[PDB]
């Protein structure tokens, strides 16, 4: 099967740097154009640069000229992104992605086909002065009149971490159905908060433990937290 | 039943010299007149043979060999010459018999910023044989100390980037090059 | 440089009917190299089309896509749940650098269904902490858009609240929306009422629901 698989991205101060790997397997890996293109959060594809099969053509985006160099390995089935100088709007999931081949060249010079037909998975960057920090996990306590009709809603507030991402699941699992765990929303601080909350019906607030089971890997930091009616 | 010699020389795009590109030339003939009148070179040296003189030739291959690089070294695609390019990324041999063209490239490959597109090689174990294309990237060893593939201090990414702004001199500017080299086989001639 | 407009932003439809995004070029698009993409939330996105019309290999046959010059389009004729995702057009010809379009996101329509509305006070322990957050909660409503306005003592906020919103649920078609008001201890601790007020098409008047600092 034909794969691609990002690798390298993480969190770094402005003015830091990042060494972006891109291992492909299934296919003649020599023979393809290969190329970068990031996703900033909430935006659409955003190309960055190509190499052609014999490493003959190069181009980027005019936005990260000199700062990052694309590179490939074909003995190693490998394509490569040096960033340095990072800027916060170099913030993105990066991916590497093939374009498909049109021969008396080492590297034609007549090739048009700058479209991706495979993808990888992405690799996230996130160019930030913030510090790393694990999140405090607040109750939403179920309220008896905040209470209709027979089903009452409670979580967690998730607040003040960085980066993404976190976690959050209920009852180790178990807990699935009428969970809602809210996209994380930057706040003025710089920092990250978002809120986990789920429906149940009233009749099992006293009978049924609910258990915030919030993670953040970044920080190593594990949090169980259960919810009480108050 | 003409070389399509404008495929190679109008290349809208041209190559990182580490990463020289060639183009065979195969079964047609080679007016090297009207090519020494097709436009305004910088350089049009022939070594072994001259433009009229190979009129009136005939060989098996024709390659031509095209890149970029910066005015300074132009110098450097000859034989018996030293430096970045001729040890580093493209080496002519002593016995060449064939053309080096060039002429200036900055209105079409600077950028205002710099454009970064076109590499060099910087650091490498040796010296290169003719016509030799390295286009590896392990990482290079400048110190006493082992770098085991892994980047650090004295242990370098071996490629660099030009950098060519409008502005620099001409010396630092761009060159598109173009190296015809004659290939005389045993077989039956198809070039002439 | 080519700029590609996508529209609409968003497309509301049902499963079954027939969708038409539209992406014009700025300019004319050389040799109608052009292709669409798919992409579904937290993934890569993928290939659905090439020259216009040229469909990627494994693609189903209801995804088409035609266009020449400046006027392309991608048309999905019968619309599976698995086609409600973003789709993005590309430029590849005779430009400087490849182009991709902001995108139109296509959603599943449904019937109008009003928000359950709940209210969170600050926990006690964020208390301590110096900062009081105050939840608001719509519960599984369609279509999206909603109004969230939080009066502290019958006095409209602005400017201290963040808002967040779920994808489209993949059983009910419904959107859930968090608000979070986020004051100092001081300013909670100096006021009484707290209350959300939500306005949205399925509401005949907007609901509010409040609570009193210590209750
Ligand atoms: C490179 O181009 C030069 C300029 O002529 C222009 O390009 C050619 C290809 C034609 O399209 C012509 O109508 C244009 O005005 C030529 O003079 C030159 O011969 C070309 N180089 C080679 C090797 O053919």
């Amino acid at each position: 099967e034909v794969q691609l698989v990002e690798s390298g991205g993480g969190l770094v101060k402005p003015g830091g740097s990042l060494r972006l790997s891109c291992a492909a397997s299934g296919f003649t890996f020599s023979d393809y154009y290969m190329s970068w293109i990031r996703q900033a959060p909430g935006k659409g594809p955003e190309w960055v640069s190509y190499i052609s099969g014999g490493s003959s053509f190069t181009n980027y985006a005019d936005s990260v000229q000199g700062r990052f160099t694309i590179y490939r390995d074909n003995a190693k089935n490998s394509m490569f992104l040096r960033m340095n100088s990072l800027r916060a709007e170099d913030t993105a999931v990066y991916y590497c992605a093939r374009s498909p081949p049109t021969s008396d060249w080492y590297d034609s010079p007549a090739y048009n086909n700058y479209y991706m037909d495979v993808w990888g998975k992405g690799t996230t960057v996130t160019v930030s002065s913030a510090s790393t920090k694990g999140p405090s996990v607040f109750p939403l306590a179920p309220s008896s009149k905040s209470t209709s009709g027979g089903t009452a809603a409670l979580g967690c507030l998730v607040k003040d971490y960085f980066p993404e991402p976190v976690t959050v699941s209920w009852n180790s699992g178990a807990l699935t159905s009428g969970v809602h765990t809210f996209p994380a929303v930057l706040q003025s601080s710089g920092l990250y908060s978002l809120s986990s909350v789920v429906t149940v019906p009233s009749s099992s607030l006293g009978t049924q433990t609910y258990i915030c089971n919030v993670n953040h890997k970044p920080s190593n930091t594990k949090v169980d937290k259960k919810v009480e009616p108050k | 039943n003409l070389c399509p010699f404008g495929e190679v020389f109008n290349a809208t795009r041209f190559a990182s010299v580490y990463a020289w590109n060639r183009k065979r030339i195969s079964n047609c003939v080679a007016d090297y007149s009207v090519l020494y009148n097709s436009a305004s070179f910088s350089t049009f040296k022939c070594y072994g043979v001259s433009p009229t003189k190979l009129n009136d030739l005939c060989f098996t291959n024709v390659y031509a060999d095209s890149f970029v690089i910066r005015g300074d070294e132009v110098r450097q695609i000859a034989p018996g010459q030293t430096g970045k390019i001729a040890d580093y990324n493209y080496k002519l041999p002593d016995d060449f018999t064939g053309c080096v063209i060039a002429w200036n490239s900055n209105n079409l490959d600077s950028k205002v910023g710099g454009n970064y597109n076109y590499l060099y090689r910087l650091f490498r174990k040796s010296n290169l044989k003719p016509f030799e294309r390295d286009i590896s990237t392990e990482i290079y060893q400048a110190g006493s100390t082992p770098c085991n593939g892994v980047e650090g201090f004295n242990c370098y990414f071996p490629l660099q980037s030009y950098g060519f702004q409008p502005t620099n001199g001409v010396g630092y500017q761009p060159y598109r090059v173009v190296v015809l080299s004659f290939e005389l086989l045993h077989a039956p001639a198809t070039v002439c | 440089e080519i700029v590609l407009t996508q529209s609409p932003v968003t497309l509301s439809l049902s499963p079954g009917e027939r969708a038409t995004l539209s992406c014009r070029a700025s300019q004319s698009v050389s040799s109608s190299y052009l292709a669409w993409y798919q992409q579904k939330p937290g993934q890569a996105p993928r290939l659905l089309i090439y020259g216009a019309s040229s469909r990627a290999t494994g693609i189903p046959d209801r995804f088409s896509g035609s266009g020449s010059g400046t006027d392309f389009t991608l048309t999905i004729s019968r619309l599976e749940p698995e086609d409600f995702a973003v789709y993005y057009c590309q430029q590849y010809g005779t430009s400087p650098t490849v182009t991709f379009g902001q995108g139109t996101r296509l959603e599943i329509k449904r019937t109008v269904a009003a928000p359950s509305v709940f209210i969170f006070p600050p926990s006690d322990e964020q208390l301590k902490s110096g900062t009081a957050s105050v939840v608001c909660l719509l519960n599984n409503f369609y279509p999206r858009e909603a109004k969230v306005q939080w009066k502290v003592d019958n006095a409209l906020q602005s400017g201290n609240s963040q808002e967040s919103v779920t994808e489209q649920d993949s059983k009910d078609s419904t959107y859930s929306l968090s608000s979070t008001l986020t004051l100092s201890k001081a300013d909670y601790e100096k006021h009484k009422v707290y209350a959300c007020e939500v306005t949205h098409q399925g509401l005949s008047s907007p609901v509010t629901k409040s609570f009193n600092r210590g209750e």
